[PDB]
C-alpha cells in the first residue's frame, strides 16, 4: 500500500505474494533444516523442544 | 484548471457488465475460446471494475489449463480464475481503513 | 508534522477525522491481545500480561478489573489511563444508578455512561484522549449476557465476537471457523486459550495468562447467604490452577 | 464385506430426499463414496462423486467437503494418473483456506501433498509434510490412528532412504514412543535397507527384501 | 446416426467367417434388434449379399410417415415468412429420415437444401459433418476424403475451435482407415483429450486405436513418453478385453521380457485386428511391423547371439526363426545376417562416419535432379 493501489494493481502485478513472516510449523522447521544439514550435530537434547519455543 | 484553451472532456466509466462482455469475447477467441460459452455468463454474473481486470481475467483462466498439461480452457477454469482475480482486488483496497463509521 | 487544526480538539480537522484520535489507535494496537467470545450461557474474557522486570511481581498487574461484581472489564493500553478511566465508571454509575435505581445498572446503561466520558476526553481541548479501548463484557437480567465494546471515542458496539491488539487479526478469524454463539460456553473457553496461544508460545502458563467467565450466578460469593433472592456474582474470576485444568482439556 | 454393505446403502439414500432435508441425502453420499474406493473402483468413485458436485460447488467451504477432495486425490494417485491428482491437492487447499479445520482433516491434507512429492522425486518436501502428520496422529484418539501413526513413521524414514542419510534414520529412531508404541515390522525394514544403500552391496539389499518382502507387497 | 456405427460392426462380425461361430451368430441376434427398430429396408438390400418386405412395407410406410411428416412441415415453413432459419432448422430434421434409413445419397440432398439458406458458419460446419459419418457406415473410405475437405476449408473461415475437436477424432479415424498410419499417431493420441462423443466410434475403441497407432509409428523412448505415461491411458484402466490386450504388448516390450511379448502378439492378433474392420485389413501391415520392431530392439543390444537363444526366448522353434527372420532381413531394420553353420547371428550396424555419408550423397542428388529439369526447361521457353 506503499504503492498505490488503484494505479499498481493486478494485471500488472498479477501475482502479488505475502511471505509468512509469523510462519508456520512446517515453515520453521525447514529453516531449522537447512542448518540441520550444514554440520552435524551430537543428540543432547530434544531438537523440537526448539522449534515450539520460536 | 482555469480557463485557457482546455474545452473537450470526454468521461470513461469503468466497464459496465455489457462492455465486459465485449472485451473478454475478443480476448478469448484469439487465445482459446471458452467452451459451453459461458465467457457471457461470466460477464452477466458479476462485473469487474476495469478492462485491465478482465484481462487478468485472460490469463488465469490459462495458466490453469497448464497446470493440468492441458492447451484448452473450460467453463470450470474461469469460475475458479475470476473468483480468484476479483476478490484479491478488494483484499489489498480494503486494508488501509481501520473501523471507522 | 500533522496540522495545528488535527492536534486541535476544538478545532474541526481538514479531513475532519482528528489525528488525535487516530494516535489513540496505533497505542491500542501496540497493547495486548485481548478478546472476548460471546455464549449461550456466558461470556468468556481472556488476555496475556506483560512479563515486566523479572523481579517484578506479575499478579499486581492486574488488566481485567471487575466494575461491578457481576459485570467485568477488559482493555489493551496503557496502565495509567485505564485506572482513572475505571475510578470515573463506577463513580459515576452509583451516582445515576445505585442511588436512583437503587440497583446495578443494565449492562447496557453502564456501557452507554463509559462511553459519555470517553467523550469528555476527546471533546475538550487540551486534553487528549483516554489512551485505552475496552471490551465490556456483562451480565445483567434484562438483556442477558452482553457483550460490548467502547471505542476512546465515545462510540460503542454489541458483538458477537471482537478481538483487539496487535494479535486482532488473527484471533477473530479463528473464532468464527470453530465457534458460533449457540454453541455453549465450554467450548469457548478451550478455543479461547488456543487462540491466544498462537499469539505467544514461549510461556502458556496460567500465572501469565488471566482468563475469567461472567456466567452463571455463584450463590456461594453472595457473602451473605441465607437470603436466595438476591443475585450473586455473575462474574467468577478463574485462578492459575484453573487454567491449568482448561490446559489439559485443550 | 459387499454384499450387506451395498444393500443397506442404496434403501439409506431413498428416506432423506422423500420427507426429510436435502443435507441428510448429500451426508449419506460421503459414506457412499467411500465405500466405492474401498472396492478399488475408482471409476466408480469418481462417477458418484461427480452426480452431487454441481449442486455443491454452490455450497464449497463445509469440512465435508474438504474431505470429498481429499478422497478425489486419492482416486487419482491409484489410478497413477498425477495431472488430476495435483489438480485435486489445489481443490482441497482452496476449501480450506481456513487451516483450523479438526485435527483427522489436517492430517490428511499434509499427507496427500507428501506422497504427491514422492512421485515427484523431490524428498526434501516429501518429509517435511509427514513430520506434521506425525504429530497429528499420535496426539489424536487411537481409535485406527495408532495404525496410520506407523504407517507415517515408515513414510518419514523412506524419505531418507533415498537421500542416503543414516544419521537421520538413526534420529528418528527413539525409545519416545517410536520403536515402542509404533513399532512393526516395517521400521526394521526401512533402516536395514538403508545400511544395504550405504555401502553399495546389492547383495545386501537383495537378501533385506526377501525377509521384508511383505512391506514391499 | 448414433445407431451407424453399431449396426455395421455388428454386420462386419457376420461377414466374417474367421471369428469364432458362436460370435458370428450373437451377433446376429444383436444386428436383428436394431434392423427392425430403425427401418433399414433399403440398406438391408445392401448387408444381405455381403457375408422381410415388411421391412420394406413398414420402410415405405416409414417412408410415407417420416416423409410425409417433414415434407407438409417444410412447406407450411417455406410459406410461413422467416426464410433463413426456419427452413433450414427443418430441413436438417429431413436429413435425419435418410440417415435413419441408411441412405447416404438422399441425406447429402435435403441437408443441401438446410445450408443453402443462410445459417451459422458453425452449423454449416456439423451439418457437412453428419453426411460424412455416413461414409463409414458404408465403407466407402473417398466418399470420407471429400467430405472432410470441405470442413477443413470452413474451420480456421469460422475459427470454431468447438468443431476443431470432432474434426480431429473423424480425420483419426480416417487416417486410421487409410494406409498412412503416420498421421494418425498424432491425430488420435490427441483425440483422447478432446474426445466428443457426439455421433462417433466409442471412447473404449479410440483408446485401443491410438496404441495401435502408436506402436507401429513411435521409437521405443516415443512410446514410453507418449503412449506408457500418457495419463489418460492410465486414467481409463483396462476393463474392455480388446484395450488390455494391446496394453500388456506394450510393456512387456519396453520391460523388455521376451517371454511373454510373443503370447500377447497372438492375442492382439486374434481379438483386435482380424474383428475390427478398419484393422482387418491393416492385420498384415501391422502384425509385419511388430515382428520386425521386437527383434530389432533384441539385435541392437547384442553383437552376437545363437539361433537356439533367440528363439529359446520367444517360445518359437530353431526352424521357425530361421524361417521368420530371412522375411525381414531384406527389407533392411534388423540388420544382421547368419550364419547357419556356427549358427551364430551376428549382427552388423553402421553408426559411424558412413551414417553422415549416405544422408549427404543422397540429398545432394535429389537436388541435382531437379537443376536439371528446372534449367533446361527455362532455357527452351
Ligand atoms: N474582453 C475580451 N476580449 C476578447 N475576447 C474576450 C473578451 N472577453 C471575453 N472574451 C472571450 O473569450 C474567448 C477566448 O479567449 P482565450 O481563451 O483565447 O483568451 P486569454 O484570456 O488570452 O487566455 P489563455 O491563453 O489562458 O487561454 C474569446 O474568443 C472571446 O470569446
Amino acid at each position: 500500500d506503499t504503492l498505490d493501489p488503484a494505479l499498481l494493481r493486478p494485471g500488472r502485478l498479477d501475482r502479488k505474494i505475502e511471505f509468512p513472516s509469523l510462519r508456520d510449523r512446517r515453515e520453521r522447521r525447514l529453516i531449522f533444516g537447512t542448518i540441520a544439514s550444514k554440520m552435524s550435530l551430537a543428540p543432547e537434547a530434544d531438537l523440537d523442544s526448539l522449534i515450539i519455543r520460536n | 484548471l482555469r480557463p485557457g484553451r482546455i474545452d473537450r472532456k470526454i468521461e470513461f466509466p469503468p466497464p459496465s457488465v455489457a462492455a465486459r462482455a465485449e472485451i473478454l469475447r475478443i480476448h478469448s477467441r484469439k487465445m482459446n475460446l471458452t467452451r459451453g460459452i459461458n465467457l457471457r455468463k461470466v460477464a452477466e454474473k458479476m462485473n469487474g471494475c476495469s478492462g485491465a481486470d478482465v484481462k487478468g481475467v485472460c490469463t488465469e483462466a490459462g495458466m490453469y489449463a497448464l497446470r493440468e498439461r492441458r492447451i484448452h480452457v473450460t467453463q470450470e477454469d474461469f469460475e475458479l480464475a475470476v473468483g480468484k482475480v476479483m476478490n484479491k482486488n478488494q483484499e489489498t483496497a480494503i486494508s488501509v481503513a481501520k473501523l471507522f463509521k | 508534522m500533522t496540522d495545528r487544526y488535527s492536534f486541535s480538539l476544538t478545532t474541526f480537522s481538514p479531513s475532519g477525522k482528528l489525528g488525535q484520535i487516530d494516535y489513540a489507535l496505533t497505542a491500542v494496537k501496540q497493547g495486548v491481545t485481548s478478546l472476548g467470545i460471546k455464549a449461550t450461557n456466558g461470556v468468556v474474557i481472556a488476555t496475556e500480561k506483560k512479563s515486566s522486570s523479572p523481579l517484578a511481581m506479575s499478579e499486581t498487574l492486574s488488566k481485567v478489573s471487575l466494575l461491578t461484581p457481576d459485570i467485568g472489564a477488559v482493555y489493551s493500553g496503557m496502565g495509567p489511563d485505564y485506572r482513572v478511566l475505571v475510578d470515573k465508571s463506577r463513580k459515576v454509575a452509583h451516582t445515576s444508578y445505585k442511588r436512583i435505581y437503587g440497583e446495578y445498572p443494565p449492562t447496557k446503561l453502564l456501557v452507554s455512561e463509559v462511553a459519555k466520558i470517553m467523550q469528555e476526553a476527546t471533546q475538550s481541548g487540551g486534553v487528549r484522549p483516554f489512551g485505552v479501548s475496552l471490551l465490556i463484557a456483562g451480565h445483567d437480567e434484562f438483556n442477558g449476557f452482553s457483550l460490548y465494546q467502547v471505542d476512546p471515542s465515545g462510540s460503542y458496539f454489541p458483538w458477537k465476537a471482537t478481538a483487539i491488539g496487535k494479535g486482532s487479526v488473527a484471533a477473530k478469524t479463528f473464532l468464527e471457523k470453530r465457534w458460533n454463539d449457540e454453541l455453549e460456553l465450554e467450548d469457548a473457553i478451550h478455543i479461547a486459550l488456543l487462540t491466544l496461544k498462537e499469539s505467544v508460545e514461549g510461556e502458556f502458563n496460567g500465572d501469565t495468562i488471566e482468563l475469567a467467565i461472567i456466567g452463571d450466578e455463584n450463590p456461594d460469593l453472595l457473602g451473605y447467604t441465607g437470603i436466595p433472592t438476591d443475585k450473586g456474582p455473575r462474574f467468577r474470576k478463574l485462578t492459575s490452577q484453573e487454567i491449568n485444568d482448561r490446559l489439559e482439556a485443550l | 464385506s459387499l454384499d450387506d454393505q451395498i444393500f443397506v446403502c442404496e434403501k439409506s439414500i431413498e428416506f432423506a430426499k422423500r420427507e426429510k432435508r436435502v443435507f441428510l441425502k448429500h451426508s449419506l453420499s460421503i459414506k457412499l463414496a467411500t465405500l466405492h474406493y474401498q472396492k478399488k473402483q475408482y471409476k466408480d468413485s469418481l462417477a458418484l462423486i461427480n452426480d452431487l458436485l454441481r449442486e455443491f460447488k454452490k455450497l464449497d467451504d463445509k469440512p465435508s467437503l474438504v474431505d470429498v477432495h481429499l478422497l478425489e486425490s486419492k482416486v487419482y494417485h491409484k489410478l497413477r494418473n498425477l495431472a488430476k491428482s495435483k489438480a485435486s491437492l489445489t481443490a482441497a487447499r482452496t476449501a480450506a483456506n481456513s487451516i483450523y479445520c479438526p485435527t483427522q482433516t489436517v492430517a490428511e491434507l499434509d499427507l496427500m501433498s507428501g506422497i504427491l512429492h514422492c512421485e515427484d522425486k523431490d524428498y526434501k518436501t516429501a518429509f517435511s509434510y509427514f513430520f506434521e502428520s506425525f504429530e497429528s496422529y499420535h496426539n489424536l484418539t487411537t481409535h485406527n490412528s495408532y495404525e496410520k501413526a506407523c504407517q507415517v513413521l515408515k513414510y518419514m524414514l523412506l524419505s531418507k532412504i533415498m537421500l542416503n542419510l543414516i544419521d537421520d534414520v538413526k534420529n528418528i529412531l527413539n525409545a519416545k514412543y517410536t520403536k515402542e508404541t509404533y513399532q512393526s515390522r516395517g521400521i526394521d525394514a526401512m533402516k536395514a535397507v538403508a545400511e544395504a544403500y550405504n555401502n553399495r552391496s546389492l547383495l545386501d539389499f537383495n537378501t533385506a527384501l526377501k525377509q521384508y518382502e511383505k512391506e514391499l507387497m | 446416426r448414433v445407431p451407424n456405427y453399431e449396426v455395421s460392426e455388428k454386420a462386419f462380425l457376420l461377414t466374417q467367417s474367421k471369428v469364432s461361430i458362436e460370435q458370428r451368430k450373437e451377433a446376429a441376434e444383436f444386428v436383428l434388434a436394431k434392423i427392425k427398430e430403425e427401418e433399414m429396408a433399403p440398406y438391408y438390400k445392401y448387408l444381405c449379399e455381403e457375408y422381410d418386405q415388411e421391412l420394406y412395407n413398414e420402410l415405405c410406410k416409414k417412408n410415407e410417415s417420416k416423409i410425409k411428416e417433414l415434407n407438409e412441415k417444410i412447406q407450411k415453413l417455406e410459406e410461413d415468412d422467416e426464410g433463413e432459419l426456419e427452413q433450414a432448422q427443418a430441413w436438417i430434421n429431413l436429413g435425419e429420415y435418410y440417415a435413419q434409413i441408411g441412405d447416404k445419397d438422399n441425406a447429402e440432398k435435403t441437408l443441401g437444401k438446410s445450408l443453402s439458406k443462410a445459417i451459422s458458419t458453425g452449423a454449416k460446419i456439423d451439418v457437412m459433418l453428419t453426411i460424412a459419418r455416413l461414409g463409414f457406415f458404408y465403407n466407402d473410405q473417398l466418399y470420407v476424403k471429400e467430405k472432410l475437405e470441405a470442413v477443413n476449408s470452413m474451420i480456421e473461415k469460422g475459427g470454431d475451435w468447438e468443431r476443431r475437436n470432432r474434426y480431429k477424432t473423424y480425420y483419426g479415424i480416417h487416417c486410421l482407415a487409410v494406409r498412412n498410419f503416420k498421421e494418425a499417431a498424432k491425430l488420435l493420441v490427441d483425440s483422447l483429450a478432446t474426445f466428443t462423443s457426439i455421433e462417433l466410434t466409442s471412447y473404449e475403441s479410440i483408446a485401443t486405436y491410438a496404441s495401435v497407432t502408436g506402436l507401429f509409428t513411435l521409437e521405443r523412448t516415443d512410446l514410453k513418453s507418449k503412449v506408457i505415461d500418457s495419463p489418460e491411458l492410465l486414467s481409463l484402466i483396462s476393463t474392455t478385453a480388446a484395450l488390455q490386450s494391446i496394453s500388456s504388448l506394450t510393456i512387456s516390450l519396453y520391460a523388455s521380457d521376451y517371454a511373454s511379448y510373443f503370447p500377447y502378439l497372438l492375442e492382439t492378433y486374434a481379438n483386435v485386428l482380424i474383428p475390427c474392420k478398419y484393422l482387418n485389413r491393416h492385420a498384415d501391415f501391422f502384425v509385419r511391423e511388430m515382428r520386425r520392431k521386437v527383434y530389432a530392439q533384441l539385435l541392437e543390444s547384442y553383437k552376437t547371439l545363437s539361433l537356439k537363444s533367440m528363439a529359446s526366448a520367444f517360445g518359437v522353434s530353431v526352424a521357425f526363426l530361421d524361417n521368420d527372420l530371412g522375411k525381414f532381413i531384406p527389407n533392411k531394420q534388423l540388420n544382421c545376417v547368419i550364419d547357419r553353420v556356427n549358427g551364430i547371428v551376428e549382427t552388423n550396424r553402421p553408426d559411424n562416419k558412413n551414417a553422415q555419408y549416405h544422408l549427404l550423397v543422397k540429398q545432394g542428388d535429389g537436388l541435382l535432379t531437379k537443376l536439371q529439369k528446372y534449367g533446361a526447361a527455362v532455357r527452351l521457353t
